[PDB]
C-alpha cells in the first residue's frame, strides 16, 4: 500500500509537465468600412436667360 | 533560478495533497510529533519533507 501511495505521488509530479500554449494574434487588424458614393462637391450655376 | 523555486513549490503541493488523500501515508504516531508545535499536520510533513 505504501508503494502504491508513493508511485501515485511520483506519477502526479511527472504529469505536471506542460505541453504547449495557444493564442490568437490580432493586434493591428482593423475592419474596413465601405463607401458607396464618391463625393464630387460640384455645383453648376446658370443665368436665368442662359447667357 | 526562479524556475526551480516555482517548479519545486507546485510539485511538492501535489505530493502532499496526494499522500493525505484516503489513507494518509504517514501514521498518526508520526503526525503527533509534528503537530505538537502548532501546525495543522499537513504543514509539518511538508516542512519535514523540505
Amino acid at each position: 500500500e505504501d508503494m502504491a501511495k508513493i508511485y501515485g505521488a511520483v506519477a502526479a509530479v511527472s504529469k505536471n509537465v506542460n505541453s504547449s500554449v495557444t493564442y490568437e494574434v490580432k493586434r493591428g487588424t482593423h475592419e474596413l468600412i465601405k463607401v458607396p458614393t464618391i463625393p464630387h462637391n460640384l455645383v453648376l450655376i446658370q443665368s436665368d436667360n442662359g447667357k | 533560478t526562479s524556475g526551480s523555486i516555482i517548479n519545486h513549490a507546485n510539485n511538492l503541493n501535489k505530493v502532499i495533497n496526494h499522500v493525505f488523500a484516503d489513507k494518509p501515508l504517514i501514521s498518526e504516531t508520526m503526525l503527533k510529533i509534528l503537530t505538537i508545535d502548532g501546525t495543522t499536520g499537513k504543514d509539518g510533513y511538508r516542512n519535514w519533507l523540505d
